[PDB]
């Protein structure tokens, strides 16, 4: 079950990075709606994602707790599908930003961080709100 | 049993509302009439509301938006969306489907269903104007036309914008009328006539 959610991270990041030139990796319709919802969010909230980035100084030495602090602010008032989509999109923005700075190794780290935060804090909410197929029913 | 207050309160920070100088030309998505204090818009289109301030409020300030019915006959009824648009799947993931007012382009938005008043509201953090500008601009969305029968059903409403501190104490209040319709231009020049 936790391994099933690690896949959603990697598939989301791999397709986001494949939309640019970079190639990377370390039913399908659930990932289809997530990816398009996420493409919507980078237009609507480009300035928020830019702020979240600047407060997370993304360096080779950046620890996980720094990333979990920024993401925990995103869910401060509660967890919903919109904020969950922003979470996937923000992670993808960080992976795209890292390979654009000649720091491709940092992608593998961001993916791990997203998988951990997903299982540790978001997954219990996801199961109690109709699972992932409740998300395809609304979006 | 009580009604929110419409009374203007510029407060200690000189709080005042502003709007764009859009005309009443046809196919205009949202326009404001100073003489009527009434904004005209069509469903789901961005209506810019700018916040003008004489003294920048401290960090942690909030901007809340809430709708009330204008006629004293209906002021005690909660302004909610029609049944057709509640079940309508137009949700952005952030706004609950029953709310009439939304805010677009702000990840930090939050929606309140008051556990005592049952009145809807939407609130964002207050932030000072962008460097070089002079006012904070907020983009609201109205998710149901006033003509919608079964919801508003031809009843004019007001939007109340309030500044509050971290704990929700009033720092400023302003209000303006709103009509959500198909032709905001022709309908504006009409209401301006009578
Ligand atoms: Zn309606």
């Amino acid at each position: 079950p936790s391994q099933d959610n690690r896949e959603i991270v990697m598939k989301y990041i791999s397709y986001k990075l494949s939309q640019r030139g970079y190639e990377w990796d370390a039913s399908e319709v659930v990932h289809q709606t997530l990816r398009q919802a996420g493409d919507d969010f980078s237009l609507r909230y480009r300035r928020d994602f830019a702020e979240m980035s600047s407060q997370l100084h993304l360096t080779p030495g950046t620890a996980y707790a720094s990333f979990a602090t920024v993401v925990e602010e995103l869910f401060r008032d509660g967890v919903n599908w919109g904020r969950i989509v922003a979470f996937f999109e923000f992670g993808g923005v960080m992976c795209v930003e890292s390979v654009n700075r000649e720091m491709s190794v940092l992608v593998d780290n961001i993916a791990a961080w997203m998988a951990t935060y997903l299982n540790d804090h978001l997954h219990t909410w996801i199961q109690d709100n109709g699972g992932w197929d409740a998300f395809v029913e609304l979006y | 049993s009580s009604v929110p207050s419409q009374k203007t309160y510029q407060g200690s920070y000189g709080f005042r509302l502003g709007f764009l100088h859009s005309g009443t030309a046809k196919s205009v998505t949202c326009t404001y009439s100073p003489a009527l204090n009434k904004m005209f818009c069509q469903l789901a289109k961005t209506c810019p509301v700018q916040l003008w301030v004489d003294s920048t409020p401290p960090p942690g300030t909030r901007v809340r938006a809430m709708a009330i019915y204008k006629q004293s006959q209906h002021m005690t009824e909660v302004v909610r969306r029609c049944p057709h648009h509640e079940r309508c799947s137009d949700s952005d993931g952030l706004a609950p489907p029953q709310h009439l007012i939304r805010v677009e382009g702000n990840l930090r938005v939050e929606y309140l269903d008051d556990r005592n008043t049952f009145r809807h509201s939407v609130v964002v953090p207050y932030e000072p104007p962008e460097v070089g500008s002079d006012c904070t601009t907020i983009h609201y969305n109205y998710m149901c036309n006033s003509s919608c029968m079964g919801g508003m059903n031809r009843r004019p409403i007001l939007t109340i914008i309030t500044l509050e501190d971290s704990s929700g104490n009033l720092l400023g209040r302003n209000s303006f009328e709103v009509r959500v319709c198909a032709c905001p231009g022709r309908d504006r020049r009409t209401e301006e006539e009578n």
